[PDB]
């Protein structure tokens, strides 16, 4: 509760979703693409916190029976919170992630895929409902993280770390990039192009996905090992949590278009062209 | 002039004796391996040691020990190739590999006693059949999280007893806790490996690769369609299986291993595929795009701990595929040919590959005089202002020819400036009028001057366009000076591109590759207290330089900077030169396009640019300095090498203006699909057994 | 719950 | 500065001679077998249990007595420490004075055969961080090559530097960290929109940083915009009468006093961070009205607290002191000096010792610094192995508001880590702190 | 009793047999509504 009231940007988030457009159907098909995008970005931020190493999963994770009955709970408490103060609209959204809690057997690329693919699947021109469906779609994936992140149960430790206000950071990341994405490509936006859009995300994925395992079948003879697995003595994973927690606001969401293409024949001191990496500390021994 | 029947001068065979040491040794410690190159029986082996070793002046690498041949002090500074063609009229090229061929015989006779010639094979490497594995399957389970005492993971590199099933039972895990039936002493702690890891969600396989070993030009001739060679060596190796001196050849065994073991009408395929001449089962698993195979070439960079083998001359670019499938289709791609090196004279061969810029080393040796750096306390005797140079006034909109244009996105940016560049080459290739005989050229004057600078204009504009939330956040692209490097490696490999098969624009081509590589290397440069992306139009050069533009020191830090490359003898030193040069300019370009007509985009990036003032008071302190009882040498050797165009303003403005009318012109025909530069392979459907 | 290290469930119950 | 007479109250001729040799005799007497496995441990706390932690002056370096202070004063005074006393370890301050001295001490070459070149304090902050120290060799009138490519740590190491006068160590320490200070806060300013890059051209950092708080290039009055106070709330409530004319600077002495005096105290981090960082732009100009109010703002002081960061404990940083004191108890010169007569050319176990008595001097019956400054790290925080004080936050900001009652503590911070390093005993000052890390 | 709810039926059906026209139609005028946890409540005061 006293870190949702020590903040500036809750109440921007609240009005984003489902505006009452005029007299018109009143969100009800955004409702169902809202149900719809809760109900698989559950299965999908779960399988990406699958494969993860220690000290960056929740204590709610590792226990083996009952493991899908308490997130419900935890959920649903969220709810109770976010409905306590005025947000009867954070509220829904914990409802829904708490009723799709049930099936738990980079990312913002699955989200514009699915907003497409279901959006031409229902509607198979009007466009102000296009943008404020998205602008609800998108806001809805940043609010399902900052929910997810109001965990970790760590008696005082985890939150004194040099942020503890990192709501109003992430919604102004999110708020650049959606307003250019926004404003740059969808736009002069009719009944062609959506089709369009939908083709080429859904190949970009697949391009995506191969990679991924192309290059999870060529990571293991290399001599270039990354840990991904450090330690699980109880005084490194806190380093680790540290430094994840600084340095998490020092990248950004944007995609380059030629990451995988490399330079030969470099010298000693052209060889920082070939890393592909933001902040890059240089370790000496 | 003698017509070289057999022999050669005794001058020539140390020469030569000492090239082969130099060649067998050059990895250190290795005066004895089967790195013989087969001349007279493959014609690509031969050009590939003209091109690296007979034709280049000595020059010993780092190696500090000594080294069987003995002393390499009489050969320094001298080309084989140059010697033998002025004493000689130069014969055919027959004779010559024949002759090479024999001393290197005697060579390898000589030392390493007896042990037979002939290797530097060719790599195919092959993996999957169907699926699930061609090898013996010794997969491995690389889960983590158990080993004993150190960082390892789990390994279960399996016996051939492996063998699987039929489709009885479809689930990687059941079939794997299926067959624990005795496993010698084994058995419990791989059975407690299972119960351990099943669950975490993660098994795995892997099982290795294999890699053929044919020769090229001795088996793949005629026969084309690589594949077609490739089976058809494949079915000759079976045979009552006794042979000598044949190795790599056990894989019909290894087949049988697995055909024996899954079914029966993979047998019956199996032996109508052999002895009937028609039954391909290569099956390319992507789409091969332009560079086939992936050529070794040494360097005096030390290649790194990626080694492979002292035998594999070529190589899969491992973007192209293969895997042994029945009933499946081959597409159609036009990169199936096989296309052999053409014999040359020797003569043309040689002079299609020079240029002068990589004799800079040998020069700086013969001239001598390495100049000694600054000294602070010199430093204070000689500048007398001290002032910092701030300079904030405004521009005159008078005479600035209006021609930037900000609404053409950057790939569009991208394909014209390849484009231009080829136009450029095409242009430079016919010289009037290229009769025989040619002696001797080098590359234009003033042609990488044009790389350079038609490469600084589209990165400044990547940037520009960046910083003005112009460009998607899913569809950016960092160093739009990768495409043109790329681009310019493979440009006579690509079906109807006006240079297929030139053989005269790979120098050329060659030249402008490794520049454009050059110029991201200053306006990208991450200093060294907080390392970090910055996307700005001079903070590349105060962090190269580690000085301010307003500094009373920053001309003098340049010009150290060069000084630095200069001694040690450095082809380094011309290339940064021009490329300091063109972002200088590129600045007080930009400045002043967008000041005069784009007033908002100019007061959002004022702040990213220098200014068209300090600019030229910055160019006018370097001209000044290298003409100055020092940093003399610098400036007689640098024209001595390349065009003095720079240091003209009203010269390096007509070439921006003339590629901004280029774009204006033929942007209207710009729709051509962007030639892809990835390495990540393409992959085809191949839905096969995989239950 | 009550974890925080338990692999098995401690589940009480309250309400607010 | 010291011919107010001296010779008369706080110089005797040195008693310190039999104070020095029975301090060796007890060290060495404790440097014995292993009864007492704790070196620098039993003789830092002698006698217990005493002087209960917690009486209304376990924060001060003193006690009420005004003699104490007199005779710290005094033992400062005899060695040639002398200025590193009055004013403290105060970056603007003492680059001042310390160039003051330096210009003073060779005056003929300077100012008179103009053989070598001389800056004011004032202009080496304008340069960049790495002209900086080139700026400083060229008035120390040391050979080295001007272009470098490397960390300044590694290019240091790479001459003599046996060096001459202490001047040069100290502005050499005082650079290092005035380029500490501007790292720590262009990385931690840092929001969502700055971004506030590396070497950027100081007038383009003015610029940009006006153009955020009030979304204009000019100036304007921090303390009324609304990015000010995003994290709490604030109020005009400034005399808004012109004295004498509209359009308030947003330098003015009046109106920085005004608010620091009245609520610098009940604010966030941020608004500290953008108190200071208005500061820094205005020095890093010429601004001379920024270089008068860098003398109040208590982000100058505590810039020692960057120094400790080797995972030593603190009875090794002892024990590393007492080492180079009985370095220096063999060789004749110099027994002492009488004064801080500014031309007095200060040597090394001279500052040795000075640190020593400073930092364990007591009144007859109350602890010294190092006691106190001990007790309330080991018992206080409970933490050995002294690189933890910056690890945590909560730590920190105890050991921050601890350190602010007295500004003899980073006096008592300054001189001690000056002679504390691990090489000191071989090599120079600032030698030493750039082998430590 | 998730995989039951009236709206779990068609999220497990993406092999079309027909069940993206009668979602649309239920969609568009059809009131569709998510599963409530307050029916989940009677469910688990029941079992338990």
């Amino acid at each position: 509760l006293f870190s949702t009231m020590l903040s500036n940007n809750v109440d921007n988030l609240d009005k984003a979703y489902g505006l009452s457009e005029n007299i018109q159907v009143a969100t009800s098909t955004s409702a169902f693409l809202t149900f719809a995008y809760v109900y698989n970005g559950s299965i999908m931020d779960s399988v990406t916190n699958s494969l993860l190493p220690p000290y960056a999963k929740k204590p709610i994770t590792q226990l083996k029976y009952g493991k899908t009955f308490v997130f419900s709970n935890y959920f649903m408490l969220a709810s109770k919170m976010y409905d306590m103060l005025n947000y009867k609209n954070l509220s829904l959204l914990c409802e829904y992630q708490a009723v799709a809690s049930a099936n738990f057997y980079l990312a913002a690329e699955a989200s514009k895929y699915l907003f497409f693919y279901f959006f031409t699947n229902l509607y198979l021109f009007n466009r102000n409902f296009f943008m404020e469906l998205a602008n609800g779609f998108m806001y809805a994936f940043c609010f399902f993280a900052i929910s997810q992140m109001y965990a970790y149960f760590e008696n005082i430790n985890f939150y004194i770390t040099s942020n503890f206000r990192f709501l109003d950071r992430y919604y102004g990341v999110f708020n650049k990039y959606f307003i250019n994405y926004a404003r740059i490509k969808l736009k002069e936006i009719t009944s062609d192009l959506l089709i369009k859009y939908e083709r080429e995300a859904y190949l970009s994925m697949k391009k995506y996905g191969y990679l991924g395992e192309v290059i999870a079948a060529r990571l293991s003879p290399k001599d270039k090992i990354m840990n991904y697995v450090h330690e699980t003595n109880d005084d490194v994973m806190s380093n680790l949590r540290r430094y994840d927690m600084e340095n998490a606001f020092k990248n950004k969401m944007s995609t380059y278009v030629d990451d995988f293409a490399f330079f030969d024949d470099c010298g000693k001191n052209e060889q920082f062209l070939n890393e592909r990496c933001d902040y890059c500390p240089v370790i000496e021994e | 002039k003698d017509v070289f029947a057999g022999f050669v001068t005794k001058k020539l065979k140390t020469l030569l004796d000492c090239n082969f040491a130099l060649y067998y040794n050059f990895k250190g410690n290795g005066p004895d391996a089967g790195s013989f190159l087969d001349f007279v029986d493959e014609p690509e082996q031969f050009y590939w040691f003209v091109e690296h070793f007979l034709s280049v002046k000595f020059r010993v690498p780092k190696h500090l020990k000594d080294k069987n041949i003995h002393n390499f002090t009489p050969c320094l500074n001298r080309s084989w190739v140059s010697e033998f063609l002025k004493e000689y009229e130069e014969p055919f090229v027959n004779p010559v590999m024949k002759f090479l061929d024999k001393e290197q015989r005697l060579f390898f006779t000589y030392n390493f006693g007896d042990v037979e010639p002939q290797g530097k094979y060719t790599y195919f490497p092959v993996k999957e059949f169907h699926k699930y594995c061609i090898l013996p399957p010794l997969i491995k389970t690389n889960i983590k999280d158990g080993e004993s005492g150190e960082f390892l993971k789990y390994q279960l590199n399996k016996e051939e007893y492996k063998v699987f099933l039929s489709s009885v039972g479809s689930q990687m895990t059941a079939i794997k806790n299926l067959y624990s039936t005795v496993e010698d002493e084994q058995r419990k702690q791989l059975l407690k490996v299972i119960i351990e890891n099943e669950s975490t969600n993660d098994i795995s396989v892997q099982c290795p690769t294999y890699n053929i070993k044919l020769h090229y030009t001795k088996e793949c001739a005629n026969s084309n369609n690589i594949l077609k060679c490739i089976d058809e060596f494949l079915r000759k190796t079976c045979e009552k299986k006794t042979e000598s001196k044949h190795p790599s050849a056990d894989l019909c065994e290894h087949l049988q291993f697995l055909f024996e073991s899954l079914k029966n009408p993979y047998l019956d395929n199996f032996k109508k595929f052999m002895t009937n001449s028609d039954f391909t089962l290569i099956k390319p698993q992507s789409v091969w795009n332009v560079p086939i195979f992936d050529i070794y070439k040494p360097k005096n960079y030390l290649d790194s701990v990626q080694n492979l083998d002292t035998e594999c001359f070529k190589k899969l670019n491992s973007k192209n595929l293969i895997f042994l499938s029945f009933h499946d289709d081959i597409p159609n791609n036009p990169y199936y040919n096989v296309e052999l090196q053409e014999i040359v004279k020797l003569s043309t061969y040689t002079y299609s590959i020079f240029d002068k810029l990589y004799n800079f080393f040998f020069v700086f040796k013969k001239s001598g005089a390495p100049i000694s750096p600054v000294s602070v306390k010199e430093l204070s005797h000689n500048i007398t202002d001290f002032s910092f140079k701030e300079d904030n006034s405004e521009i005159q909109c008078q005479n600035v020819r209006k021609s930037l244009d900000l609404e053409v996105d950057v790939e569009t940016m991208k394909g014209i400036a390849a484009e231009k560049l080829c136009k450029i080459i095409e242009k430079f290739i016919l010289t009037k009028d290229d009769a025989s005989k040619p002696e001797k050229s080098d590359i234009h004057r003033g042609f990488r001057i044009l790389c350079i600078l038609i490469s600084t204009h589209v990165e400044a504009y990547n940037i520009v366009r960046q910083l003005l939330n112009m460009e998607s956040m899913i569809s950016l692209t960092r160093y739009t000076s990768l495409y043109i490097h790329k681009f310019f490696k493979s440009v006579t490999l690509l079906k109807g591109n006006f240079l297929y098969k030139n053989n005269k624009a790979i120098r050329y081509s060659r030249a402008c590759s490794k520049a454009s590589l050059h110029v991201p290397s200053v306006l990208y440069r991450r200093n060294i207290y907080i390392p970090e992306t910055f996307l700005s139009l001079y903070l590349g050069l105060s962090n190269l330089v580690s000085s301010n533009p307003s500094s009373p020191f920053f001309e003098y830090a340049i010009i150290e900077f060069l000084v630095t490359y200069y001694n040690k003898g450095s082809e380094k030193f011309v290339l940064y030169f021009i490329s300091i040069i063109s972002v200088l300019y590129i600045n007080e370009y930009y400045y002043e396009q967008l000041s005069c007509f784009y007033p908002k985009e100019f007061e959002l990036i004022k702040s990213r640019m220098i200014h068209p003032n300090i600019v030229d008071r910055i160019l006018k302190g370097i001209d000044n300095l290298m003409k100055s009882t020092r940093y003399d040498k610098m400036r007689t050797m640098y024209l001595d090498f390349e065009s003095s165009d720079i240091f003209s303003r009203e010269k390096v403005f007509t070439a921006l203006y003339n590629f901004d009318s280029f774009i204006k012109t033929n942007e209207q025909l710009k729709k051509k699909n962007l030639e892809e530069i990835s390495e990540i392979p393409v992959q085809l459907e191949t839905s096969n057994d995989g239950i | 719950a009550d974890i925080f290290f338990y692999k098995y469930g401690i589940i009480y119950g309250f309400k607010v | 500065f010291t011919n107010k007479e001296a010779q008369k109250e706080s110089s005797p001729i040195g008693d310190h001679g039999t104070f020095f040799r029975k301090l060796l005799t007890h060290v060495r007497t404790i440097k014995e077998n292993e009864d007492i496995e704790n070196k620098g441990e039993t003789l830092i706390l002698g006698d217990n249990k005493i002087d209960v932690m917690n009486s209304n002056d376990f924060f001060f370096t003193t006690n009420s007595n005004v003699k104490f202070m007199e005779n710290l004063d005094d033992i400062t005074n005899q060695y040639g420490l002398g200025l590193i006393n009055h004013l403290g370890p105060h970056l603007i301050a003492l680059g001042h004075f310390t160039v003051l001295k330096l210009a003073l001490k060779n005056y003929k070459n300077y100012f008179e055969a103009k053989s070598i070149k001389f800056f004011s304090w004032q202009k080496i902050l304008e340069f960049s961080m790495s002209d900086r120290f080139k700026v400083l060799d060229m008035m120390c009138d040391h050979e080295s090559v001007y272009y470098s490519e490397k960390k300044r740590r590694k290019t240091y190491l790479k001459v003599d530097r046996s060096n001459t006068s202490m001047e040069c160590n100290i502005l050499e320490y005082l650079l290092h960290y005035f380029n500490k200070y501007q790292l720590e806060i262009i990385k931690t300013t840092q929001d969502t929109d700055f971004d506030l890059h590396g070497m950027m051209e100081h007038k383009y950092i003015k610029d940009y940083f006006f153009s955020f708080m009030c979304n204009d290039p000019k100036e304007c009055i921090i303390y009324h915009t609304n990015q000010f106070k995003k994290e709490a709330n604030e109020e005009n409530t400034f005399p808004e009468q012109e004295e004498p004319n509209r359009q308030i600077s947003a330098f003015n002495l009046y109106l920085n006093y005004y608010y620091f005096m009245k609520r610098y105290s009940s604010y966030g981090v941020k608004k500290t961070l953008y108190v200071h960082l208005l500061n820094l732009t205005g020095l890093l100009n010429y601004d001379t009205r920024s270089y008068v109010t860098s003398l109040y703002l208590p982000g100058y002081y505590n810039a020692v607290e960057m120094s400790f960061t080797e995972e030593k404990e603190f009875s090794k940083l002892f024990e590393s002191l007492i080492q180079c004191i009985e370095k220096c108890h063999s060789d004749q010169a110099r027994q002492i000096s009488k004064d801080s007569n500014l031309l007095n050319d200060i040597t090394k176990c001279d500052l040795c010792k000075g640190a020593f008595l400073y930092s364990n001097m007591k009144f007859d019956e109350v602890p010294s610094m190092l006691q106190k400054f001990y007790l309330y790290l080991t018992k206080g925080l409970k933490i050995q192995k002294v690189s933890s004080l910056i690890k945590t936050l909560d730590i920190y900001q105890d050991y921050s508001n601890f350190l602010s009652h007295d500004i003899n503590w980073y006096t008592f911070l300054f001189l001690f880590r000056l002679t504390s390093f691990k090489e000191i005993s071989k090599k120079n000052v600032a030698e030493a702190m750039y082998l430590n890390i | 009793w998730m995989d039951s709810s009236p709206a779990g039926f068609y999220f497990s059906n993406y092999q079309n047999p027909y069940v993206r026209k009668d979602l649309h139609d239920k969609v568009l005028s059809q009131k569709f509504e998510p599963p409530k946890m307050n029916q989940w409540n009677k469910v688990l005061k029941s079992l338990i």
